[PDB]
């Protein structure tokens, strides 16, 4: 998602894309934004429940 | 083994004491002239009993990681290594 935004920017500043603007941004700026959260989640739960209970295998 | 049944014998009592200790089979009728060997006919009767049975499984699962045995020349001859074995773990491509 985050390639997608860079890329578009570039584009834009350099005068490529038309009917593009700060919303199109600002919506792909918050979907990005959820997801990152979300891949935290993940991570973390991954983590607790080996380290809660840590039978030596695994 | 074969041909042969099994009895318990001294249960049957009835007096001074309560029904909920009034329970199960005498058998010494059946100790004629003092023997505890004694030919008998066993039939089929017709309804079904319940037990207060404490354990369910009879076997073990070959769950060796229960109770491990072993014979008598391993433990004499072989290492600890080969009848008493503990559980081992990978680290870096290392156990």
């Amino acid at each position: 998602i985050t390639s997608i935004a860079l890329i578009t920017i570039y584009l834009k500043s350099k005068g490529y894309l038309e009917y593009v603007n700060t919303s199109h941004i600002h919506d792909l700026a918050k979907f990005m934004f959820g997801i990152s959260v979300f891949w935290t989640y993940l991570w973390f739960s991954q983590f607790m429940l080996i380290w809660y209970a840590n039978i030596p295998e695994e | 083994a074969v041909g042969t049944v099994g009895l318990a014998v001294g249960y049957g009592r009835k007096a001074a004491l309560k029904e909920e200790m009034q329970v199960g089979i005498n058998a010494y009728a059946l100790y004629k002239n003092f023997n505890s060997v004694q030919s008998i006919t066993l039939a089929k009767a017709n309804g079904e009993h319940e037990f207060a049975c404490v354990q369910g499984q009879k076997t073990l699962m070959g769950r060796g990681d229960i109770i491990k045995e072993t014979t008598l020349e391993i433990f004499n001859t072989q290492d600890a290594k080969h009848w008493n074995e503990q559980p081992m773990v990978s680290l870096d491509h290392q156990e």
